[PDB]
Formats: C-alpha cells, structure tokens, sequence
DNA sequence: ATCAATATCCACCTGCAGATTCTACCAAAAGTGTATTTGGAAACTGCTCCATCAAAAGGCATGTTCAGCTGGTTCAGCTGAACATGCCTTTTGATGGAGCAGTTTCCAAATACACTTTGGTAGAATCTGCAGGTGGATATTGAT
DNA sequence: ATCAATATCCACCTGCAGATTCTACCAAAGTGTATTTGGAAACTGCTCCATCAAAAGGCATGTTCAGCTGAACCAGCTGAACATGCCTTTTGATGGAGCAGTTTCCAAATACACTTTGGTAGAATCTGCAGGTGGATATTGAT
C-alpha cells in the first residue's frame, strides 16, 4: 500500500517544502520514511487504544501519541 | 440517555477575541486550535509549577510557583508581560 | 442570607474562568494543595497568551480580508512572530500551512 | 507548440502549495496504509474518522519541515536538487537515525 | 552546644546487589554509582509520568500494575519493552500469591 | 505472623516499599495500587541489570575490576536499544565512541 | 569585599581548547573563524541553561547556585545530565 | 633533518587521542569565570557549589563536541574536510536551535 | 532590453447553503459562610564546604614555513522537468449495524492510624585496584 | 624499497586515595484493624464506521530536450605543524558565609452544607465559497 504515496502526492509534499527539484530515487527514500513515522506513532496511538480496551482507534490516542513523540497536534482534542 | 457534557475554553477565547477584535469572529476549527493551545500551556505551567514544589519539598502550588514557572517556560517580552498580568490579576483579586 | 455571587474571575479583572481553572489544578494531580492566587494568576497568564495570538491573527485575518478567524490566521500569526514562534516550536496547527518561502538561490537571474 | 522552461512550473508549484493549506495526500491510500501498518501492531481494529485525518496532518506536516531541512542540505552541497543522502543528513542530524 | 545531622536515600544498595549477581568479580567506582541513581531515578520519574498521563486520560484515579506496564510499553523500545513486561508480570503474579 | 517484605514475596532485589512510597508522595495519581511498585521496581532492577551487564563486559574489555563512567558510556552507545532509550542523556566523564569518518584518512 | 570585575571571559576559552574539543568530535581540519562562532554557540548555551539554574536558585530563596540547580535547568532544556544528583 | 609531520597526520592522532578519553577539554579556572560572569549579570552575589560548575562544564562540553560531530557531518556533505561557520550553523539550524 | 504572443493567476462579483451566532432551558458547578486544621515562614545556629590567596606546576601564545585544501572554471553526459491522454483509482454518498459510551451497581481493594520490628544509612574501621612513573618493544610515518 | 625519528603500546611496580566491609541507631517498612470507594461488569442505546456501487478526475505512461551535476584541472592561500618564550591555571589550607537541621505559631489552607452559569440544541442569520470571468501579471522566443 506504500505506493499508493503517489510520486505526485510526495511531489506536492516537497514543493510545499520549498524544494525546486527532485532526485528520482527521493521517493522511495521519502516512503521508507513516512513508514517509519507511522510505525512509530500508530505502535503508540494502539498502546493507547488497547489500554482504554477499546477496538477503534480514537483521535485523542492519536494525539496523545504524538505529543509522546514531540509532535504535539492542535485541532483535534488536544 | 445523553451525551457527555463537555467543557472547552471556546467562550472565554470568543470573550477575549470581541476584547481585542470585536469586527472580527473565528472559524470552529480555529477555535479547536485555540482550546488545544490553552490546554498546553495550561499542562506545561502547572507541571513546571509541580516539579518546582516537589524540588524544594512543598505541598502547595501557589502563585509564587506559577510565576516561577512562566519564567521558565516564556521566552523574553512574553515572560515579562504573562509575569506582569498575573501578578496584576492577583492584585487586583486580592484587594476585591 | 449570603450576598450576591461575584464570580473570581470578575473580581481578578479576567474574562477567563479563574473556578475552572483552580479545580483543574486541584484535579491534575500537580501538588496537595493549591493556593488561592494561584490559579488567578495562572488564568490571567491563559488570557494573557490567548489574546496575544488573536490580536496577530486578527491582523492576519483581516489584511487578507476575512471577518472570520481561521487556522491559517494562526499559523501566519505564530510563525511570523519569533516568541511565540519559540513557544510553539514543536507544535503542529492543522490545516495551518507553511510561510511562503523560496530559498534566494533556487529563484531565476 | 508552448513550453515552459525546466523550473519554472516547478517555481509556479511552490508558490502555489506554499500558499494553501489542503492535505496533499490522497485520502484512501493514506487510509490503507495506516490501516496495514496498525494490523502489524493490532489486530481487528477500527479506526475514527478523525483519527485518520489526524494520522495525516501529523505526516504531512512532518514530511514538509523535513524537505525543508532536506532542502537546505542540498542547497549546502551547492546543488539545487535534493537527493536521499540530503533527507539522510537532514535526519542523522534532527537525531532521528 | 546540641549537635545536628540528616538522611539521604539512594539506590546504591540494591544496585550493587544487581552488579554481585551479573557480574560476581567486579566493582563499580563511586562516579559509576551516581551515574547509576540518576539512571533509576530517571526511569522511575519517566514511567510514573507516563502512568500518571495514562491514569489522568482514562478518567482513572488509580495507577496499577496495568498503567505502569503499559507506561513501560510506551516508553522502552522494542526488546527492552518485552523482558521489562515479562519481570514485571512475573513479579507481581508472584507478589500476588 | 513474622514480618516479610514486599520485595521478598516478589523475588525482587529493589526495595518494592520505598518504590510504593515514592510513587504516594510525587503526585502521580490519588491511588495507587498494590501491585504498582512490585511491578515498577522489577522493571527498575531489570534495567539495572541490562545495563550493569553490558557495562561489566565493557570493563573487562579493558581489564578493569571495577565499572567507571566510560564503561557506562561504552555499553549505552554501542546498544542499539539503550542508545535510544537514553539518546537525550548525557552521562558524565563518559566520553564519546571510537569513531572518525572514512574520508578523513590518508589516500 | 568584593571580587575584581569579570569581564570578556569567554575569550579564557582558549583555541587549543575548542580544538580538542573539535577532535573528540572527530573533527581533522578547522577554519579559523570556528573558534568566535564556537565561542558565541557556547555563551548562548551557557546563558540558556545558567539563566533557568538561576531562577530555580531563586525559587529557593538561597544565595548559592547548587548542582541540583543545575541538573533541574539542563532536564528542561533537554540536556539530560547523569552523575550529580537527583 | 629536522624531522615534520604532514599536515594532517598529527590532527588523525590527537582525534585517535580525545576519543579515546573523557577527560574535560576546557581549562576549569578560565570556564569558572564564564560561568561567573553570565550568572553574574543574571543575579549578583551569587555563589556556587563545584559541583555546579562541573555538571555545568560537563554539559556544555558533551553538547560542544556532539555539535563537532554534526558540523564534521556538513562539511563532508559539502564535499570538504575542513568545518566552517556555515556548517555550525546548518547543523544548529537542523537541530532547531536557532530557525 | 523590447515586442508580441500566450499562458496562468488572481481580484472581483453573485446568490445562497452551510457554518456561526442567537435564544432560552436546566443541571452542574462555582461561590458563600462558618468551622477547623495545618504546612511552612521565620527565627536561631550548628557544621559543610565555598571563596580566597599564593606557591607550585604546566600549557598557551606567537611567528614562520609550505602542503594540500578549497573554490573557481570549464564542459558534456544524462537526469529529471515538462507535457498530453484514457484508464483505473479515488471520491462521494447512502445504508445496516459494531461497539463506544451512558448508567448503575456492589465488593475487592484502596486509605488511614497504631504498634512494633528491621533494613538502610552514616561514619568508622579496614582493604585493595589502579594511577602514575618508567622503560623497553613495536608500530608508524616521511625522506631518500 | 629502507632507515631514522618519533609516537604509541604495553607490562610491571607500589602506595594510598578511594572502594568495601562492619556496626550500631532509628526512620521507615510491615502487620493489624476499621472504614470508604473506584471501577469493573452488565446491560443497552445511538453514534459514526465499514462497506459498496456509480460518480468524477487525477495519475501512469512515454518522449523530447534544457541545464544541472559531477568530473577534471589548477592556482591561490589558508590552516597545520613546530620551536620558542613565559603567564596562566592548578593545587592546598582555612576562616567564615550560608545551607540545612529544629521548633513553633499563624496566615492560609481544607472540610462541609447549601444555593448562577456554561453547555446544549434548534432557530434565526450571514459570510465565505464555489463557480465563472476577464484583466493583471508573468514567461518565452525572435529581433
Ligand atoms: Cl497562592
Ligand atoms: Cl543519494
Ligand atoms: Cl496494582
Ligand atoms: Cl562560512
Ligand atoms: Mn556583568
Ligand atoms: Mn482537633
Ligand atoms: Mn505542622
Ligand atoms: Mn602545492
Ligand atoms: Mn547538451
Ligand atoms: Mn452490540
Ligand atoms: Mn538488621
Ligand atoms: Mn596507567
Ligand atoms: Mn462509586
Ligand atoms: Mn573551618
Ligand atoms: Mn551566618
Ligand atoms: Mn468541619
Ligand atoms: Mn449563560
Ligand atoms: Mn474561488
Ligand atoms: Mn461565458
């Protein structure tokens, strides 16, 4: 499913980022990262859901996660 | 049954906004933003005013630790001005 | 009989909720016991801060001619004012975007 | 025919995603990814609406300051071009690897 | 005239006693020993600090042996995270009986 | 009944009262349960253990008897796990791993 | 009493200094503006962590900065420090 | 001869050196007066444990030398051996110290 | 630098659907009044350990030579930007129902206090690595 | 391809400063008893979540070439290496400043009973926004 991180999509992400050109290797490098992201705040976000023994993660253990992992969100609950 | 009753910040920021801007309102996504920052501040102030207690092996928090804290916490001009209104508030509490 | 209620909140000078506040103290588990000025004064520093961001974001708002405040406003307004840049250095607004940026070197001529 | 000069869309591009703030990630692969990863940590799981949308500002806005910095790599390489060895410096030093 | 003195509590004791049974010839400088009471009191104030977050979400005012095992899920990487649950587990089934 | 501590019944080298106690009285929640500390203070000894472990063998590495500073320092970093664990740590008389980048030596 | 005047004492913080410093670092060439720019890294370092020291010491109301003053400032700036208390 | 070195060779063996130790680097009277000084124009007649002074001349040393590290990193990204006030810089400015 | 010639962007309108503000109930909560308790400020003052000074002990400052590092210059291979089109994925928008979440209820498990040992700490009294000094062996570097 | 000239390495000693062991108080842990209570556990509403199927609409794909990067070459010059001259830092006592140990009495805290406001949810507004346009601004190529 990583691939479904569209070259366009980590495109746009770049130029938002101010980056006026692009490697063609910068994609899959850009994919192992957002994975690794993830990993490393969905693993948290569920050490939240499974606590409150819960099967749906909820906003709040998505933020909490974050602000865990010095991401701290605003707008969604906290 | 009901849903939970639910207490946020958003009319005491919408007070402060007619304060300040009283042509101008705000978005609900905005004001979701504006509650997430006052409950961070809020955390990050009182947990510096608690490690400041137990540090120096108090029970209280009182507004000496809170000042302390808002001194650590703010950079600068905002320390200085947060320090200025809450010792302002106080005051003006106190004589009341 | 007992007089007229006068919230703590008005007698401190404060549009924000000096009651809550001290019972979110008393409630967080932050010490024992909680002085009675200290939540006057941690309330008026809330204020203080929340106004502080709505003044720039007001300006932020307006100048790009809107009546209403949205995360966009916030994020023009902390990020383009250095101290309240460093307060919220490590806090992400949603749908608030980046500062328009173009590094010197990547422009023409 | 009409042709714009290698850069200048790119230029064009960066003004206009500076300018807005709109997620840039399709939603569903986003969404499916995030469901796989969970999978790997717990299973039969559902996920709020916002949770996912959370999930996304969160590395949307991660992996815009990182291209930023990534950017800056570059830019110190005296190139214009980012390539991995940039998002890896950017993260070696940022103490993320 | 009337003489003064006080009590400090460190983990030294019990850290040796740690060092005697995973390494029975060897000794540890005092230098070494504050290094090793900050690493306790660090790890202590970090888990209870997650524990009391955890606690404080749930609308809970207690903190159990479930709040500090998943505080120590949070907290430690991977297979520090599982021998960590399995002392602790272990521990306390033991405790309990 | 003779007087049995709680580490004892819990098999645990650290002291599981003085865990209790500390977490009473740093305000961490209005209750705690029974089985908290037996619980943190294994995780305590534990961790302890680990890094007590990798620094003996760093110490007899060096032929010494007795664990310093550097020892500590050595087993952290050369760990992929505590090196995270402690990445924001900074262990005094430490010093820094072995280490200079390929380039920079003689062609 | 009182001591002589402190003055322009980041300048006591010597080039030999900075350069083993550097070489820990695994540092094998340093061009010569390095030491002021290391200088004034350092000065704002030290003004960071000195000034949160300071108001902790405040707090206590003592006259003597203590290490764990010190410890206190470095764990909130996120300097972590092991070996002197706490 | 008279005997000389590379330039380079004893810069590789005094990195072999410093690495290999954890001795502070900065001389403890010059670094007690900064200490002093900075302190002094925040509060006067304070005083100090030395024990303060160490734990501050281990802090600022351990974050001095890791900042070594990631300056060392920006020069060689930039295809050169030799630091620069640039590469101090980009790593201060990667690390979200100074934006 | 100018002109054309395009191509894209960005104010400027418009009407009205949806998001905000407005109204009016109503429990929960903040406030009030009175009664007690109590954490910690203030006052003394013992006893660590800090500031101070000057004789030791030992690097730093300084200037000169030149190796080699950096930064400027040139240039072609080839990589990555631009672009045009239809297929395939994403989006949109109803549904049934999974499972949060709202309510309520009792017991295992929490706190609190008294009473009595007992593990932990603080020196005191030993014990013993290893720091620091040396010297000889081996390794490495740079000039012929 | 060899030698010097240095530097590092690597045991070996020896004494004492620092680590371990030893005892003896007492500060706290454990035991026992009595009292409150937090939060599973169970029983259902009702939110929204997963699904699915027919919309749109963005991306995958393949080709042309502008210009960016990386290589190769070179000179200017900067920073390393080193020998010299002596000033600065380290080290060791020691009075006394000021933490820290004690005691005690209030200003300031909690405890308990009783009685306006923030939240909520439709109604009533109003403002952006979606959509469309054309003028504004910008870029490209030929003189
Ligand atoms: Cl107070
Ligand atoms: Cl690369
Ligand atoms: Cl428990
Ligand atoms: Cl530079
Ligand atoms: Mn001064
Ligand atoms: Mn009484
Ligand atoms: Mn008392
Ligand atoms: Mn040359
Ligand atoms: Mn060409
Ligand atoms: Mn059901
Ligand atoms: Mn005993
Ligand atoms: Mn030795
Ligand atoms: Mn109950
Ligand atoms: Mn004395
Ligand atoms: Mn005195
Ligand atoms: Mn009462
Ligand atoms: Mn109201
Ligand atoms: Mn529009
Ligand atoms: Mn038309």
């Amino acid at each position: 499913n990583i691939q479904g991180i569209t070259k366009p999509a980590i495109r746009r992400l770049a130029r938002r980022g101010g980056v006026k050109r692009i490697s063609g290797l910068i994609y899959e490098e850009t994919r192992g990262v957002l994975k690794v992201f993830l990993e490393n705040v969905i693993r948290d976000a569920v050490t939240y859901t499974e606590h409150a023994k819960r099967k749906t993660v909820t906003a709040m253990d998505v933020v909490y996660a974050l602000k865990r992992q010095g991401r701290t969100l605003y707008g969604f609950g906290g | 049954r009901k849903r939970s009753r639910k207490e946020s910040y958003s009319i005491y920021v919408y007070k402060v906004l007619k304060q300040v801007h009283p042509d101008t309102g705000i978005s609900s996504k905005a004001m979701g933003i504006m509650n997430s920052f006052v409950n961070d501040i809020f955390e990050r102030i009182a947990g510096e005013a608690s490690r400041l207690a137990h540090y120096n092996k108090r029970s209280t928090i009182t507004s000496r630790e809170i000042q302390t804290a808002v001194r650590l916490l703010l950079p600068g001009e905002l320390a200085k001005h947060a320090v200025s209104e809450g010792t302002k508030a106080v005051t003006k509490y106190t004589s009341a | 009989a007992r007089a007229k209620a006068k919230t703590r909140s008005s007698r401190a000078g404060l549009q924000f909720p000096v009651g809550r506040v001290h019972r979110l103290l008393r409630k967080g588990n932050y010490s024992e016991r909680v002085g009675a000025g200290a939540p006057v004064y941690l309330a008026a520093v809330l204020e203080y801060l929340t106004a502080e961001i709505l003044e720039l974001a007001g300006n932020a708002a307006r100048d790009n001619k809107k009546t209403r405040i949205i995360p966009r406003h916030l994020q023009l307004a902390i990020r383009n004012d250095e101290e309240l840049n460093k307060l919220l250095g490590r806090v992400t607004i949603a749908q608030g975007g980046v500062l328009p940026n173009i590094q010197a070197v990547l422009l023409p001529k | 025919p009409h042709r714009y000069r290698p850069g200048t869309v790119a230029l064009r591009e960066i003004r206009r995603y500076q300018k807005s703030t709109e997620l840039l990630i399709r939603k569903l692969p986003f969404q499916r990814l995030v469901r796989e990863i969970a999978q790997d940590f717990k299973t039969d799981l559902r996920f709020q609406s916002s949770a996912v949308m959370a999930l996304q500002e969160a590395c949307e806005a991660y992996l815009v300051g990182l291209f930023e910095d990534t950017n800056l790599c570059a830019i110190h390489a005296k190139r214009v071009t980012i390539m991995p060895k940039d998002i890896q410096l950017a993260r070696r030093i940022r103490g993320e690897r």
